[PDB]
């Protein structure tokens, strides 16, 4: 028997789920970003998509280097705030290539911050990155990507209510010539959660008309399914002691039921007034309990 | 004579929408197979015996909600846990084919 | 095996009008004023239950201007077994 | 009198999975969606007669046709636990 | 016959505002877990026994005020004192999921 | 007669925290706000049956599922002090 | 263990109309002239309490044009224990 | 049992509370003030 003391703040919540739809969106975005980078840098980059990592937010934060450009982005209409992380190496490579450099010298990063010119270069790159990501998402679910803010430290973002929240991280590796760099795209699981059934199964070559026809027929098929409806006349609170002495012939007082709740497996569906019709216990339906 | 006699409550009937009843638990059940068999072989059955099912092996399995057939799926194994993959909602024609 | 330990724990008792089994179709077209029956004849004792478990049977009685359940009997397991069987 | 009910046909089924779901969940299912089953792999499948559970047994395929081996017949002691 | 008989006081009902009742003490309670269990195992319980709870370890805990569930939070330890961190107010759908 | 109430289901809960608050305080709570608990770390959690306190015990996790070890059953002498 | 030391200390005694438990919803829509009930039948002896602790039971009585509480009994601890238990 | 005489004007009120929102406002202000 395994029995160990409960320790809070321990990484005990494990939620592993393959995300095929994200697995293809990543390659689509990588292809779009590669040509965007070719268009900008006038060079030939190769982007390798890494394995999607489903990890608590503080793991993602601690693995990041300091300083690193973080780009808070809004993936409307999905409520939340995603993050696009550009490594110092990648921005160094881009600035070197733009400003008359054939990347001859090795990239040197020693905690140096980002100037206004570097920030503008990163904004120019991030415009292409966001356009590519939006186009890639457009195939499955049309989303609009808005860049709201850029930061350099990790403690300024806090896109997760708690550091133990679970986020989805995709690291890409971009190589230009001999130089290499990496950049990540992190989405909080809260944003993805309404689209889990969409992001879980691999996409199929269908149409929106076919999809809506599918659930329509399924909805119609569901209607022909019998349910069990239970009407509760009264709910009287008695102690255990009363129940054991309880014996036939006793009278347990109850209050006036103005309305009668009808529930299916616990969930209330109807409130209706009791009655007798055709020798049967009947209910006059008064109100369907809408949410 | 406490209960009041209700009658003539057949006002009308019209589907409202499928979200008034949404968060109501459904009893989903996947079915491996069927076989029509009489009591003759029924008691002949002992422990370790094998009963052949009418369903051919590898065919799509049946999915029911509260015992009502809605869809046909395919069985898959994910992380050592059994799972069905919904393939197609059945048609009224196959429903009656099933009935006969 | 203590007895006074749980001698005081409270339980909640529910009483039903009756069972009925009706599909999504009729449930969605139920309107205000519509009447739906139940599986019990008007007169049988209602089933008293605790935590969704059968415990007793009794019907409502009017004494003066007040209501209460007049328990008819206590179901032994044998009866419970035939309840599940049929 | 046993002879009368010793010959009658009856419908036999064996169920592989059992899951409880809400309608948000059922509607969310699309084409190709995978639905997980409460039943672990290798556990005895329920065997039902006209929807009445009588036995439990494992899944086995014989001559390219589905089948089931009757591991045991459940005594009504387990029926209380079935609910 | 000292008390005077009051009746017909159902004038109307309308929410005023939530500050008329503000400085009223609430009984806040965080819940570790739940488990449906019968009296069978109940008396079987001795000192040092362990009762498994339905709630999976590490899941958000439940927060109630006067015994009514309002929100789901996460447990944290601050200065050797137990503390919950409110994460999300529950939805009517999960409320009924809890009920069933 | 003991047999009748020896089988009935009942709902068991265990509460980890207890705090008294006004509404200024409850409304002030936002997303991510940390609420301190009157209960010190390591003190026995209350165990309630249908909202009725019967026992006290420590928190322990077994097989990745929450649990509690029954340290003691409170005699009604402590109930006066519970209020 | 002194006796004359606290023989003179004053205490304040309160009497209730009755208990009732009602949520924030109904409390906020309570208007002037609205009537709310209590958990006690009109006629039971009211509960007398000191520092929020039960001490006695009695009802109001009209003698001439003056009011007072006519105490019915003094609650022994055994009764207090069942008060908390149920 | 720790029991010592009450001395007024002694620093006995200790209120330690982490202020993350101020912790980030300080860096934002520091960056603005640097430029």
């Amino acid at each position: 028997s395994d029995i160990r003391p409960y320790d809070p703040n321990t990484q005990r919540r494990v939620v592993r789920e393959r995300l095929q739809a994200l697995e293809i969106i990543n390659e689509r975005f990588a292809r779009q970003f590669r040509m965007g980078l070719f268009n900008l840098l006038r060079r030939s980059p190769d982007i390798t998509v890494g394995a999607i990592r489903i990890q608590p937010y503080h793991e993602f934060a601690r693995n990041l280097p300091v300083p690193t450009n973080l780009n808070l982005i809004h993936l409307k209409p999905l409520r939340g705030t995603g993050l696009v992380v550009f490594s110092p190496s990648l921005v160094f490579i881009a600035v070197d290539n733009l400003f008359g450099g054939d990347g001859r010298f090795p990239t040197k990063v020693e905690g140096r911050e980002f100037t206004h010119t570097e920030q503008r270069v990163i904004n120019r790159m991030l415009k292409l990155a966001l356009e590519g990501y939006s186009d890639a998402w457009k195939a499955i679910n049309p989303l609009e990507v808005e860049y709201v803010r850029s930061e350099m430290q990790v403690k300024f973002t806090n896109i997760t209510t708690s550091p133990n929240d679970i986020v989805v991280n995709t690291p890409f590796h971009v190589e230009i010539g001999n130089l290499t760099g990496e950049f990540n795209i992190c989405l909080p699981f809260s944003m993805i959660e309404p689209l889990r059934e969409l992001l879980v199964n691999p996409p199929l070559e269908n149409s929106r008309h076919e999809d809506q026809n599918w659930r329509d027929n399924l909805v119609r098929q569901v209607q022909h399914s019998e349910l069990e409806l239970v009407a509760n006349f009264a709910d009287i609170p008695l102690r255990l002691s009363q129940i054991l002495k309880l014996k036939p012939g006793d009278v347990l007082p109850i209050e006036k039921p103005d309305r009668i709740i009808a529930h299916v497996d616990g969930v209330p569906v109807l409130t209706s007034q009791y009655g007798t019709v055709n020798g049967q216990y009947a209910l006059r339906v008064e109100h369907l309990i809408n949410p | 004579a406490v209960f009041q006699q209700l009658g003539g409550g057949d006002v009308s009937g019209a589907m409202q929408d499928i979200d008034l009843i949404m968060d109501i638990p459904v009893k989903l059940t996947v079915e491996l197979g069927r076989t029509r068999m009489t009591i003759k072989e029924l008691l002949r059955l002992t422990q370790g015996s094998v009963v052949a099912l009418d369903g051919l092996a590898g065919e799509p399995l049946d999915i029911l909600i509260n015992g009502y057939l809605i869809a046909q799926g395919e069985v898959v194994v994910v992380a050592d846990k059994y799972g069905v993959r919904i393939t197609d909602i059945i048609t009224p024609s196959e429903r009656m084919r099933r009935l006969s």
